[PDB]
């Protein structure tokens, strides 16, 4: 049996980013290479790896991570970085190993008038540890006063909406993420190229 | 809880007046202030919000400022369709507590009202209970104190009274009160009387049971 | 042009709950919240609560804590207030409204933008009861005279008041009712007249009651009879 990825690069609904969706790849021929020439991706890099030398390698379990960002936080989706994303929303460890792949779903995830069915979270009091999903609404206490439940002065909801429109500039509009994270555990590998 | 305390309670201006309502808020509250309006038999509108901001299709002759604590909407050049009751909110925190209000009222000159008193019907009374009445119709201004009398006593706790809005071709006010008895308690008395007080004046006007 | 529509005029007994509907059109309000807005008889504005419809998240002034719900429901646009535990002090004219909570539209600070047109909710244990509507008649002269129509004792609100089926409007005055101890509703409305035309001319007054089905048409005797 091929490994399940038409079933994660082609689900209809994809996840808010704040709350990300993982799926487990489970013991599959994991065809690599077939992937990196599956769609026009606007972003394929991958880290301690290659799309063609991933073919000669196992793992344990593969981890796929699903979600929506603009354009112009693609870039946050790396080990390293910075921003509301990666500090609040999808953090990646330093030593990653995976590959990050995304695309323009502008046809998809824009309606007119707003999509605004995508949050991202905009205040955290830390940032997140790597692969941490926070899926909490608590009012963020900005201040010395307590929230009681209702934003305010010094009391802000901590999701936003993107709000994403068809007409927005290309920075603006959404897309599509899947992260591939390849794990080692002391246990029989399932997962080979 | 802040506590936000609006004043005048009511004013009266003219057609063409600038005016001003204020808005003290219990503590500082940044601009988390807003202002709307609202007429008799509808929802409120939003007119002013971050205190100072106009809101989108709202007429420029209102306008807001403040600072701290105190808040001020403006109406520069009143016009008809500004004689309404205007509102205060806070949304600095949890309950966004509103002020009590402001009515802006028609000013116009001192009108007397003319008084009439009304015996119950012989048709109420044969069901047991008697209503007497009480018309003050087209005074100015709206402040009155009215009383009943009951064979010279002084009456308490069995009268209820309303008035009307401002009439649209005068700017008059008209009250109405009602005086509730028994038929039996009714029947005890002769003099029933209603007492009007604006300033310095009072008129009464009353009837005899026994007569007519 | 988005309008908020809510559901219409309600009665309630003492104990009870009521459930008010406010649905979005013109419009599917995603980037919204929804405050609930109450306002008694002859009183102020009192803010209750908000949901935050995209996620279902709900708050509730302490005073409403414990017997105030929101809800929405994300397909049809539609927001709900239930209030329990219905006290005559819940006697309100009940507001939706449109405003704002993301940092994006900070710049509002909560203002509510747009409002629905508002629910009346009346909380009484009487029955409807149809008014008995007793004429107002001087104990008789001057230049002008006033008669009028007492409508008495009845539930709920409103009564409507003409006078010759409508031909007749200057010098009327149709009052506010006022809630009695028994828990009915009495108005008053009153015509001013020259004493010369009580000759021949009549005055009737015509009282619609359409909560109970009744009208009710009163001619007023000239003088107390």
């Amino acid at each position: 049996n091929l490994c399940p990825f038409g079933e994660v690069f082609n689900a209809t609904r994809f996840a808010s980013v704040y709350a990300w969706n993982r799926k487990r790849i489970s013991n599959c021929v994991a065809d690599y290479s077939v992937l990196y020439n599956s769609a026009s991706f606007s972003t394929f890099k991958c880290y301690g790896v290659s799309p063609t030398k991933l073919n000669d390698l196992c793992f344990t379990n593969v981890y796929a991570d699903s979600f929506v960002i603009r354009g112009d936080e693609v870039r946050q989706i790396a080990p390293g970085q910075t921003g509301k994303i990666a500090d609040y929303n999808y953090k990646l460890p330093d030593d990653f190993t995976g590959c990050v792949i995304a695309w323009n779903s502008n046809n998809l995830d824009s309606k007119v008038g707003g999509n605004y069915n995508y949050l991202y979270r905009l205040f955290r009091k830390s940032n997140l540890k790597p692969f941490e999903r926070d899926i909490s609404t608590e009012i963020y206490q900005a201040g010395s006063t307590p929230c009681n439940g209702v934003e305010g002065f010094n009391c802000y909801f901590p999701l936003q909406s993107y709000g994403f429109q068809p007409t927005n500039g290309v920075g603006y509009q959404p897309y599509r993420v899947v992260v591939l994270s390849f794990e080692l555990l002391h246990a029989p590998a399932t997962v080979c190229g | 809880d802040i506590q936000m305390t609006q004043s005048p309670s009511s004013l009266s201006a003219s057609v063409g007046d600038r005016v001003t309502i204020t808005c003290r808020a219990s503590q500082s509250i940044s601009s988390y202030l807003s202002w709307y309006q609202q007429k008799p038999g509808k929802a409120p509108k939003l007119l002013i919000y971050a205190a100072s901001s106009l809101q989108s299709g709202v007429p420029s002759r209102f306008s807001g400022s403040g600072s701290g604590t105190d808040f001020t909407l403006t109406i520069t050049s009143l016009q008809p369709e500004d004689f309404a009751t205007y509102y205060c909110q806070q949304s600095y925190s949890t309950p966004r507590t509103f002020g009590q209000g402001t009515k802006v009222e028609i000013k116009r000159t001192v009108a007397a009202p003319s008084v009439f008193i009304f015996p119950p019907s012989d048709e109420q009374l044969k069901s047991g209970t008697a209503s007497v009445v009480c018309l003050l119709n087209n005074f100015y201004p709206r402040e009155a104190k009215v009383q009943w009398k009951v064979d010279n006593a002084l009456q308490s706790g069995n009268s209820q009274e309303s008035v009307t809005e401002q009439d649209s071709k005068d700017s008059t006010y008209s009250l109405s009160s009602t005086l509730t008895l028994s038929k039996a308690d009714y029947e005890k008395h002769k003099v029933y009387a209603c007492e009007v007080t604006q300033g310095t004046t009072s008129v009464t006007k009353s009837f005899n049971r026994g007569e007519c | 042009q988005v309008q908020l529509v809510q559901s219409g005029a309600e009665v309630k007994k003492p104990g009870s709950s009521v459930k008010v509907s406010c649905k979005a059109s013109g419009g599917t309000f995603s980037n919204y919240a929804i405050s609930w807005v109450r306002q008694a008889p002859g009183q102020g504005l009192e803010w209750m609560g908000r949901i935050i419809p995209i996620l279902g998240i709900a708050n509730y002034a302490q005073k409403f804590q414990g017997r105030v719900t929101i809800t929405a429901d994300k397909s049809t646009s539609t927001a709900y207030m239930e209030l329990s535990s219905l006290r005559s002090e819940d006697t309100a004219v009940y507001y939706c409204a449109r405003g704002y909570y993301e940092a994006r539209h900070y710049y509002y600070y909560y203002a509510m933008d747009v409002w629905g047109q508002g629910t009346a909710v009346t909380v009484s244990s009487a029955s409807t009861k149809g008014p008995s509507v007793f004429p107002l008649a001087p104990c008789s002269s001057e230049s002008t005279a006033a008669l009028g129509c007492l409508v008495k004792d009845y539930f709920p609100e409103p009564v409507t008041v003409s006078w010759n089926s409508g031909a007749l409007t200057s010098g009327v005055h149709t009052f506010p009712a006022v809630l009695q101890s028994s828990g009915l509703y009495s108005l008053s409305s009153v015509v001013t007249v020259p004493s010369s035309s009580l000759g021949t001319k009549t005055y009737t007054c015509n009282v619609d009651h359409k909560p109970s089905n009744t009208k009710v048409d009163k001619r007023v005797h000239h003088h107390h009879h």
